[PDB]
């Protein structure tokens, strides 16, 4: 056991998806892939989730030939109309912020806004994502996303967002 | 017409039943779970109903009836019982299609709030009317609460047509108000005629009053 | 007829002017134009007035200001003669905006059918309500047509506004009654105070009667 670690990646960067979504985890040549500690995929590198489930979240971890068991890493699968994403939840003063307002299977998304503790921070006639540039202490507190499918008003779950000094 | 696009799949409107079929044990109150936008696509529709929690099996649901915008609707009836809706109980509808994330969940109850006692006001016509070969015979029904209330009307003890009721109208106290308006020959008037206004409210003794009205 | 919907840019909303102002000629009548969910990144909103397909110039368009919500709205504001209002001419609201992959029209005018004089009827408390610390007088206003009307209570001088009025009730020959219900403390009712219902439509005289009740 004297060798390195490997390292679990997504493709997209979400860690918190829809059901119906694609998911694509990675290890950094006989690749083990672990979910719940039961083994999945006895060989290939990569483990392609097409249509994502709730059964499909949780802990997936792995190992090559000549590496040590990975670092956990934990899947989320929701279910809803929009699900907000961010590549991390806590960000430091002047870190970028990426927000994406996502809908079950793509549906197109139209008036869509972007709020801060309750209050409006961006809005857009098309579905775009949310790109705050520099981090201050005034970006802190809880978000959700929400916009109409076609006629119906749809919101997501909220989540937290922290700045660090 | 042409089938429209609706991306965000069905609607579900859910409906409480009638004021006096609640009131009246010999009526049959129903709560009303309607679902909407239902698509060619995907017609199939599931309903599941909780009372409290507990999910219930005496829901009739009635057949699919095509509108004219090229979408479907759909309607299931759930007989209550008039003391379950009174003492307040939550229905709730489940309404899962295929087009949707999620089954859609309404639930409906009665009316929180302290219930308050109808107040109940008979007022013959204005003298001017008098002039007139039809009169307004006025019942003013004051400080209740819920809004949930009915009003009928009759002459010498036998139901009367021709009266409209006012929806109820939110007060300064909170309570609530309405009039109803009976419309009468006048000759039925001046003739001695004993009119009644009734009216049914969870607040009164036997839900129920009855308010009398005549000339002297 | 089928329904043509609109999706993804700006929404209008067009209002007529109260009923009050078109019907006492020196108040001043108003249509007004609401643009709401202006983005920031097209927020410039320009606004086309016409009077039955003539175009016109003398609009008041305001400043934008951000909602709660972080969109743009926009108010225009045109000033509408009395007589043209009541004559039933069409205004019409024309909104232009980058967003917008066509120019969005509203149309407004007054309501349409035959109209019916009201009859207003002022209807003492019931004997069985004297007994209370506060009663109620009743104006039933009824054979109305369209609905629009604005109904008021006074007393000697004064505006008297402890009052609420039921929306207007289609009757059964088709025509709208409503009742308007005063609330007054039983001693000024008692001491001989003269209260007065107002009301205001197209079909009376002058568009105005006002009726009193005493004790
Ligand atoms: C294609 O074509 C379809 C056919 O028209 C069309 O369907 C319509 O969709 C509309 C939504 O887009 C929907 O609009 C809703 O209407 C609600 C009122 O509906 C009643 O009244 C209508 C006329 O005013 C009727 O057309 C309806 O059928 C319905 O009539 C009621 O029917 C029930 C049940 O049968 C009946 O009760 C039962 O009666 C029987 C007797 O037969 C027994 O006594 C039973 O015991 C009893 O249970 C009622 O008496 C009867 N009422 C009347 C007056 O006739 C209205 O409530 C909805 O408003 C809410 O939603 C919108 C969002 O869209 C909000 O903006 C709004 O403020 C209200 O919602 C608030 O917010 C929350 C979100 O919804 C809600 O939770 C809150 O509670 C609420 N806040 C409040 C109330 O303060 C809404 O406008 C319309 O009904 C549909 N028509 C139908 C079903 O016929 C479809 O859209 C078309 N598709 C397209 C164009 O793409
Ligand atoms: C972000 O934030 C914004 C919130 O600010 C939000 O903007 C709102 O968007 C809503 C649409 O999403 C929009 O909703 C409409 O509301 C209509 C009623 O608006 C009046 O009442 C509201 C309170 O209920 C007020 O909040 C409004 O401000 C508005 O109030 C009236 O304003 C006028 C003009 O200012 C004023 O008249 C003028 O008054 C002055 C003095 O002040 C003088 O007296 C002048 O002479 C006079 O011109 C009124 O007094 C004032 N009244 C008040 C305050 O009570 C509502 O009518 C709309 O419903 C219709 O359209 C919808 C479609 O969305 C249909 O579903 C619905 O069936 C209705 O259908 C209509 O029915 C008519 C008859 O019943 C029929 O004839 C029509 O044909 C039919 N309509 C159509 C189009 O076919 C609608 O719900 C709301 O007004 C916006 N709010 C504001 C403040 O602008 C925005 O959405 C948010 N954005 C995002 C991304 O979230
Ligand atoms: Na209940
Ligand atoms: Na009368
Ligand atoms: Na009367
Ligand atoms: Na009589
Ligand atoms: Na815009
Ligand atoms: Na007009
Ligand atoms: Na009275
Ligand atoms: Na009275
Ligand atoms: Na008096």
């Amino acid at each position: 056991t004297d060798l390195p670690k490997a390292v679990v990646f997504l493709e997209p960067q979400w860690y918190r998806v829809l059901e119906k979504d694609s998911v694509t985890l990675k290890c950094q040549q006989s690749t083990q892939w672990f979910h719940n500690e039961s083994l999945i995929s006895s060989q290939a590198s990569s483990y392609f989730i097409d249509a994502a489930t709730v059964d499909d979240s949780g802990e997936y971890r792995c190992q090559t030939q000549l590496s040590t068991l990975s670092d956990p890493v934990q899947l989320e699968v929701h279910i809803g109309w929009l699900l907000l994403q961010a590549p991390r939840w806590v960000f430091k003063e002047e870190d970028p912020i990426h927000l994406r307002c996502h809908s079950w299977k793509n549906t197109a998304l139209h008036k869509v806004t972007y709020l801060q503790n309750g209050k409006g921070r961006k809005y857009f006639h098309h579905n775009s994502d949310f790109y705050i540039p520099k981090a201050t202490l005034k970006d802190s507190g809880s978000y959700f996303c929400r916009g109409l499918v076609g006629s119906k008003n749809v919101s997501s779950e909220t989540v937290q967002i922290t700045i660090t000094q | 017409c042409p089938a429209p696009e609706l991306l965000g799949g069905p609607s579900v409107f859910l409906f409480p039943p009638k004021p006096k079929d609640t009131l009246m044990i010999s009526r049959t109150p129903e709560v009303t779970c309607v679902v909407v936008d239902v698509s060619h696509e995907d017609p199939e529709v599931k309903f599941n109903w909780y009372v409290d929690g507990v999910e219930v099996h005496n829901a009739k649901t009635k057949p699919r009836e095509e509108q004219y915008n090229s979408t479907y609707r759909v309607v299931s009836v759930l007989t209550v019982l008039h003391q379950d809706w009174l003492n307040g109980k939550e229905y709730k509808c489940k309404v899962s299609n295929k087009a949707l994330p999620a089954p859609i969940e309404k639930t409906i109850s009665k009316a929180k709030g302290q219930p308050r006692e109808p107040q109940v006001y008979t007022l013959p016509p204005s003298r001017d009317e008098l002039t007139k070969n039809q009169v307004s015979l006025t019942c003013l029904v004051k400080g209740f609460y819920p809004s949930d209330i009915a009003v009928e009307w009759e002459s010498n003890g036998q139901p009367e047509n021709n009266y409209k009721t006012t929806p109820p109208v939110l007060d300064s106290d909170g309570s609530f108000f309405l009039y109803s308006k009976l419309t009468v020959d006048k000759s039925r008037w001046q003739q001695g005629n004993v009119f009644s206004c009734s009216v049914m409210h969870e607040a009164l003794h036997n839900h129920y009053t009855q308010k009398s009205l005549s000339l002297s």
